[PDB]
DNA sequence: ATAGGAGGTATTGTGCTTATCGGTAGA
RNA sequence: AGGAGAGGUA
DNA sequence: TCTACCGATAAGCACAACTACCTCTCCTAT
């Protein structure tokens, strides 16, 4: 399971964010930080990027 | 399946179940535990009144 | 056609139909 | 096609 | 004094223990 794009609340473009907020989640910065760094001002988006679960990974490995 | 090595791992089972069913004809079953009365302690019933001591292996009641 | 000892245990619940069980009343 | 057994909806 | 039915006390026998429903699994001996 891929990040979901458009963010279906309100609609923004967050499809080629998940590498850049793995990066920043990679060094010493919170999740709070993280997001504000990718100018999100509205929760929606920070829930968007904050609850997806990469799967893919276990479908390329299993 | 149990004791695998990580090559095992990755083609074959899902990862998503620990394997507490079994394999009869295609269909998982799984046991369901059942309460039963301890056997190894004295009980007293009422309506008559009475206690009787339970059997381990052979009726001896 | 044959096969499937023997065990102390651990559904109620209402109607109905007996039997049996003494049980007095009459001649 | 008919049944038996389980998980279930209002 | 001996008949003659005549109400009580247990012992089994028979239904009744819900609707509309929807899926799955298993089944037909040897
Ligand atoms: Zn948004």
């Amino acid at each position: 399971m891929i990040i979901p794009v458009r963010c279906f609340t309100c609609g923004k473009v967050i499809g080629n964010k998940w590498d850049q907020y793995l990066d920043l989640l990679q060094l010493d910065y919170t999740e709070g930080d993280a997001l504000d760094a990718l100018q999100l001002v509205r929760y929606c988006c920070r829930r968007m990027l904050m609850t997806h679960v990469d799967l893919i990974e276990k479908l390329l490995n299993y | 399946t149990s004791e695998k090595g990580k090559e095992n791992c990755k083609k074959g089972d899902c990862a998503f179940d620990q394997g507490g069913y079994f394999v009869i004809k295609g269909a998982e079953k799984v046991f369901i535990a059942q309460e039963q009365m301890c056997t190894k302690r004295l009980w007293i019933s009422n309506s008559p009144w009475t206690v009787s001591f339970r059997s381990e292996n052979k009726r001896n009641r």
